[PDB]
């Protein structure tokens, strides 16, 4: 999230910019919330400055991200519920060589019916090279986990690349399944069943 | 300059309001400029307040 | 006296004593191959140094902390570097070297980078990829250079060992302090000794193509290889300009405290504003006499036509009434320890009080101690330090005064309180003027106009109207642009009786984004052009339509003309940013992506519309916000004077506003300085921040003129000094040559002391001519081809033709047609005689003359490619082909030269003067550099391409269209049938009128029947305008009026020559 | 100088960097103004002791 549209462009953002806006008057929302840690018309105030900080470009309608995110998987269920959890479902991910002294760790999570995602499994995915640092300790009840950083060298990914026909998730945290680790030239790597 | 000039009318012994200098045409103005006459128009139009 | 007995004969031949010959040139160039780079030194050994060059060189030098608390890692796995002082600290640090060395075989004492540490670098280890960061970073750095020092102190040592000259102008020896009183060179000798030490072969780095070697000591930092290439240039300067000792001094000085410091490139940007501000920026202030030009511009002041009208002397009036400048021009000395030198400067300034040539070339020597160099970093500091700034918009247009989208483009409704409304009528009249014009709408003229990221080491088809409509704000609404002529601005704007005010925008490419402009002007282009085009498409983007909301009251279709149809695909691209991509081959490991607002460096269309937004922002400073935000009706009065077609001119960034004199003499200094606030104030409303300047001069596309002065920035470009920005190696050898000759004609335009720059150009000109591959050589008659003046031949007098002379065969035919009675002579003079008597040099056999001393062989050798054109093999068909040159004897001249030498002239009288000789015209020349001060006298200062060549090679062979076959065009452009050109050393002087007056094409008793040109053929006339013109610039002195005395084979057999190598092209 | 003072005061009630409705040279000389200063006693000298 981020509050104006300068303040994704004087920092150096990389990503996709969104500009978004509610059918609902945010200014008397400021006046509704208690517990605000500061004047209650103070924050009214801060609301109008970054009101004015921001350019002048218009705002895109917050349906227009909301039926992005929810619109296609429930579209999905209607023809891929009930097939089979173990071939209907895959996932991209970095996968670094087993020969390491003390790997897969999840990019995105597709699920699509049988024959999408048997074309899925051509495609190859290479020419698409990261460097991951693994060090971490066991977090939470989940089994053996690492929360790894990867920074992406090459391209990114683009979406043609995966499909029209398959639905995927937009977020994800980076973890793979004691010991250390260093820098590592990693690929991706589509796994099935 | 509109309010108070309307505010002066009361107040006629004390203060006197009257239009400023740079207002008129630059350099005595003349006909033969676009400029100038329009300049004139919104002086003699502001004049009688 | 190694050096006298090593070349004896050579030293002679150049300082006008004995003839020039090839044998001794190709002799002492048989020996500039034989030196070792401990012979250089040794030759510095042996010379006795006065008093006054030793001055305490510090210690803390050579004693520097290694790069291990220099740089770290960011997160996403780049290098960076962590700043001390400043966030602009991002150079190359020094430190010490030779920790990260391995030797090199044949020899020990030189190491490299170690190839363990470049192999864990790319293996990925955290030291080793900073380690070759920093060596990789530090060879780039070392190798900003055009060829190994020691050439050019050996060259400096050869040319400044004859001693004193003659002149044979003010017929006198010349005063200027020797080897002995060279401060640099004492330096230089100290420093490269202290390094070595007891370790002999006594080179701190050798020089080689791809890459360099350290010398392997505990003495070596990083400091040192940009500090020498620093000295050499001083120590060539202070011969060759006559520069002031006591300057030089102070210039080493500054070096001395910058390989002292914590970075050395970090510390010459913050102190290279030290000279011009204590000497330049506080010139005269108390003003007693002088001379000052008086210029004026004619009246239509968009055409910039110029007119000199004498000159008047000065009066006590005309001080410096600009502010002060003790304030910060001490505390700049005070913050870096160098207050010794400021204010040594500020207490010599302060006595100078008329404006003659003296006080002129004290400017010129105080700016020639400026450091010279290349500033080296990595890209990706580059790319993160540039690329990372942003304009800060104090006073934005609030949301009120903006409509709904048309689409993707808000419209800004003319109601606004802002600013913002008179920047968006000039861009919608420009559209609405450019698209009501018949031009913009065949499709022929589309496909001439036709005809994602961008990186470092497809934006041009769809920004095309943005362009279109830039140009007709910069040629057709205000003419207040420039883009020859910028030299009479400045001598105008630097008078007297007026002032100047330096406006320069700081980060231009940073300055513009979404936020005030482009939303503006693309809101303006949007519907500027869709009255006049509706429907009717551009070059291959079609009509569309796109929903509105402009008025509240209801929504609909409203379709989209064609043309806007690009401003809806690229103003989508403009709001959000541009994406770049950098890989430096100076860290590996270190590729990434990277998302600004700021625009490329060095785009074309980047440069038109930045022009067009400065004019337009201040015109509507001087028409808007002036008036509205101040009191004190001087100032008012000040800026209901002027606008900015008859005071304003930008090329890019920069401006220039000239505030003229009035009946009571100059305007109030200090209202001036009240307007200054007013435009810093009036840039931070809206991003722009201004680097206004007064202080009395005139600075305009980067050239300085205090009084109408001419000052030439010897430090602009250094002689040592290479511009190199990847790692790649450079070109083979026989393309040295050229840059070398750069050099000579980049000496030539600012004035050095010119027979001490021609002495030196031939010791740099025989260092260069010899390469082993039998080896290559070029005899020395090949650069005497590419217009390098010579001293004293065939038994001539010394110093007796002037670098004024052209190349190529305009050049060989002058000089032999000056010399030819005295040539012809010496031929005789050893056993060169022939029976038969050439129409030229009479009875003596030229062509024997010629190929014993190889004259032909460098004339037909110089016109060699020296390109290699598209492996070492195709360089060994090119030295086979420059070999074959020298091993074919000749016949005789080109075709064209043959033709030329049957042409007489005759020295009838001198021309009368066409400016004063006590005004000073231009700094550095003056009496002391008589021959520059005698030809900008006597001819006067410039005070005012296949198509046309094959066209007039069809028209004056028996043979637009049809109005080329009966006009004609001027001498310039009619003579370039037979690729004549006015050369690049007349273009700071008056041509037209020399070519147009006094070069005469009729003698002076009358008609000899033998000139006799026919009424057919007139295009001869303007080729011997031009070989006319030669003769009277290559001798030295006086240009003399010039007449027609004789054409051996008759004016009609003349042309027909010219016509058989148009026949033979 | 209370021309010049009371002319920034309307300029920070007006807010804005110009007062625009001015009391400070206007287009009428007023040399001959005189106002009530410390200079003078109230019997005609000077206030230099």
């Amino acid at each position: 999230f981020a509050h104006a549209d300068s303040e994704l462009l004087n920092a150096n953002y990389f990503g996709h910019l969104l500009r978004l806006k509610i059918p609902y008057i945010t200014e008397v929302n400021l006046m509704i919330r208690k517990n605000r840690e500061g004047g209650e018309l103070f924050q009214l105030v801060l609301s109008y400055l970054y009101k004015m900080y921001a350019t002048s470009a218009q705002p895109k309608w917050f349906g227009s991200l909301l039926r992005l995110l929810i619109c296609p998987w429930l579209h999905m269920e209607k023809l891929i519920g009930e097939a089979d959890p173990a071939s209907t479902s895959a996932e991209i991910g970095w996968h670094v060589p087993r020969e390491q002294l003390m790997g897969f760790i999840p990019y995105v999570s597709i699920r699509a019916p049988r024959l999408v995602i048997e074309e899925l499994m051509e495609k190859n995915w290479g020419q698409y090279h990261a460097q991951v640092i693994v060090t971490d300790q066991l977090v939470v009840g989940e089994p053996r986990r690492v929360s790894a950083k990867a920074v992406i060298k090459g391209n990114h990914l683009p979406v043609k690349l995966i499909s029209r026909f398959a639905c995927f998730t937009l977020t994800s945290k980076y973890e793979m399944r004691t010991g250390r680790g260093a820098a590592y030239n990693a690929r991706l790597a589509f796994r099935s069943d | 300059s509109f309010r108070v000039a309307l505010a002066g009318w009361l107040y006629n012994g004390v203060v006197t309001t009257v239009i400023d200098d740079s207002s008129y045409p630059k350099d005595g103005g003349s006909v033969t400029s676009l400029e100038n006459l329009w300049d004139f128009f919104i002086l003699a139009l502001a004049l009688p307040l | 006296s190694m050096i006298l007995t090593q070349f004896g004969p050579f030293i002679e031949s150049i300082s006008g004593i004995t003839d020039q010959s090839n044998d001794v040139f190709e002799n002492a160039a048989k020996a500039f191959s034989m030196f070792t780079r401990s012979d250089v030194y040794k030759a510095l050994d042996e010379i006795p140094f006065s008093e006054d060059a030793m001055l305490p060189i510090p210690p803390t030098i050579y004693t520097k902390p290694s790069h291990d608390s220099y740089y770290y890692i960011d997160a996403l796995n780049r290098v960076r570097r962590k700043t001390y002082q400043g966030p602009d600290d991002v150079y190359v640090p020094n430190c010490s070297i030779v920790e990260l060395l391995e030797p090199h075989e044949t020899l020990t004492s030189y190491g490299r980078l170690s190839e363990a540490i470049e192999n864990r670098a790319k293996d990925g280890d955290s030291q080793a990829r900073i380690a070759t960061t920093y060596g990789r970073i530090a060879e780039s750095q070392a190798r900003q250079i055009k060829a190994p020092l020691e050439k050019f102190v050996l060259a400096l040592l050869v040319a400044e060992a004859g001693g004193s000259l003659y002149d044979p102008v003010l017929q006198k020896y010349d005063e200027i302090p020797g080897l002995s009183h060279n401060c640099p060179l004492w330096c230089f000798r100290e420093i490269c000794r202290h390094i070595s030490g007891p370790l002999p072969d006594r080179a701190p780095y050798l020089y080689l193509s791809a890459g360099v070697f350290w010398l392997m000591s505990p003495r070596m930092t990083s400091a040192i290889p940009p500090l020498l290439s620093d000295l050499v240039n001083l120590a060539i300067l202070q011969q060759t300009a006559g520069l002031d000792p006591s300057l030089v001094r102070l210039g080493v000085q500054i070096c001395l405290h910058a390989a002292a410091s914590s970075s050395y490139a970090w510390f010459i940007l913050k102190t290279k504003s030290i000279f011009p501000q204590n000497t330049l920026h506080s010139m005269y202030e108390s003003l007693e006499g002088g001379y000052c030009p008086n210029l004026e511009w004619l009246e239509p002041r968009s055409d910039y036509k110029f007119m000199y009208m004498g000159a008047m002397p000065l009066s006590t009036k005309y001080a410096r009434s600009a502010p002060s400048n003790d304030k910060k021009a001490r505390e700049l000395g005070e913050k870096y320890g160098l207050s010794s030198v400021v204010s040594e400067l500020r207490r010599r300034t302060k006595t100078y009080s008329k404006h003659d040539f003296t006080s002129v070339r004290y400017i010129r020597d105080a700016m020639a101690c400026t450091s010279g160099i290349f500033l080296v970093r990595t890209p990706t500091e580059t790319v993160l330090q540039e690329y990372t700034q942003s304009p800060e918009i104090k006073v934005p247009i609030p949301q009120k005064d903006w409509t709904g989208p048309i689409g993707e483009i808000r419209i800004l409704k003319d109601t606004t309180s802002s600013i913002a409304r008179y920047l968006y009528r000039t861009w919608y009249l420009a559209a609405a003027r450019m698209a009501a014009q018949p031009r913009t709408w065949d499709p022929l003229f589309q496909a001439i106009m036709r005809s994602a990221d961008t990186s470092m080491g497809p934006q041009q088809q769809v920004s095309a109207p943005h362009t279109l409509t830039a140009d007709y704000i910069n040629y057709h609404m205000n003419l207040s642009t420039t883009s020859e002529k910028v030299i009479p601005l400045g001598v105008y704007a630097s008078s007297p009786p007026n002032q100047s005010i330096n406006i320069d925008i700081s980060a231009c490419d940073a300055s513009i984004t979404w936020d005030f402009f482009l939303s503006v002007i693309m809101a303006a282009i949007h519907e500027g052009v869709a009255s006049s085009s509706i429907g009717k498409p551009f070059m291959g983007v079609p009509a569309s339509i796109v929903n509105d909301e402009s008025v509240v009251g209801v929504r609909a279709a409203r379709p989209i003309s064609g043309m806007q149809n690009m401003i809806q695909h690229l103003s989508k691209l403009y709001k959000r940013g541009f994406s770049y991509r950098v890989n430096d081959s100076f860290s590996p490991g270190n590729d990434f992506t990277h998302m600004t607002t700021t625009f490329p460096s060095g785009s074309t269309a980047t440069s038109t519309e930045h022009t067009a937004n400065n004019s337009t922002m201040m015109e509507t400073f001087l028409t808007v916000w002036g008036p509205e935000h101040t009191d004190d009706p001087d100032v008012l009065r000040l800026m209901k004077s002027l606008t900015i077609q008859r005071n304003y001119v930008c090329q890019g960034d920069d401006g220039l506003m000239i505030i003229d004199g009035n009946t009571a003499g100059k305007v109030n200094s200090e209202t001036i300085q009240k307007m200054l606030e007013l435009i810093s104030k009036y840039g931070e409303e809206f991003g722009w921040k201004y680097d206004i300047a007064y202080d009395g001069t005139a600075e305009y596309l980067k050239l300085y003129f205090i009084f109408g002065c001419r000052i030439p920035n010897l430090s602009r470009h250094p002689i040592v000094g290479k511009e190199r920005a990847n790692s790649s190696a450079e070109e083979p050898w026989p393309a040295i040559l050229d840059q070398i000759m750069g050099i000579f004609f980049n000496g030539v335009h600012d004035g050095l002391q010119w027979q001490r720059w021609i002495r030196y150009s031939w010791a740099l000109c025989c260092a260069f001519s010899r390469q082993r591959t039998g080896y290559l050589q070029y005899p020395m008659w090949s650069f005497v081809y590419w217009g390098l003046p010579l001293v004293k031949v065939f038994g001539s007098d010394p110093w007796i033709f002037s670098w004024y002379m052209p190349t190529g065969d305009l050049g060989m035919y002058s000089w032999i047609s000056l010399i030819r009675p005295l040539m012809t002579r010496w031929m005789v003079a050893n056993g060169y005689v022939t029976d038969k008597c050439s129409p030229v040099f009479g009875n003596a056999d030229y062509r024997k003359c010629f190929n014993e001393l190889k004259l032909y062989q460098g004339y037909y050798m110089a016109q060699l490619p020296r390109n290699p054109k598209k492996t070492r093999e195709e360089l060994a068909e090119m030295d086979e082909t420059l070999m074959r040159a020298r091993k074919h004897s000749y016949s005789s001249f080109s075709k064209l030269l043959e033709a030329y030498l049957l042409v007489k002239w005759r020295m009838c009288e001198a021309r009368e003067p066409s400016v004063d000789l006590r005004l000073p015209l231009c700094a550095g020349i003056d009496p002391l550099n008589s021959d520059p001060f005698l030809k900008m006298v006597s001819v006067g200062p410039m005070l005012q391409n296949a198509i046309d060549s094959a066209l007039l090679r069809l028209r004056t062979l028996g043979a637009l269209a049809g109005k080329i076959m009966l006009q004609d065009v001027n001498t310039v452009q009619l003579a370039r049938v037979v690729n004549l050109a006015v050369p690049d050393t007349w273009m700071s002087l008056d041509f037209d009128t020399m070519f147009k007056h006094h070069v005469k094409l009729l003698p002076k008793d009358g008609r000899h029947l033998n000139t006799d040109i026919p009424p057919r053929m007139g295009w001869l006339r303007a080729i011997l305008r031009f070989l006319g013109a030669g003769m009277a610039m290559t001798a030295t002195g006086v240009a003399v009026d010039i007449y027609l005395e004789d054409i051996h084979g008759g004016g009609r057999s003349l042309g027909q020559r010219f016509m058989t190598w148009m026949r033979q092209e | 100088d209370e021309a010049d003072d009371a002319t920034k005061k309307q300029a920070k009630d007006t807010e804005k960097a110009k007062a625009q409705v001015t009391y400070s040279d206007t287009g009428i000389n007023n040399a001959n103004e005189l106002s009530r200063s410390g200079n003078v006693d109230n019997e005609g000298g000077s206030n230099q002791k």
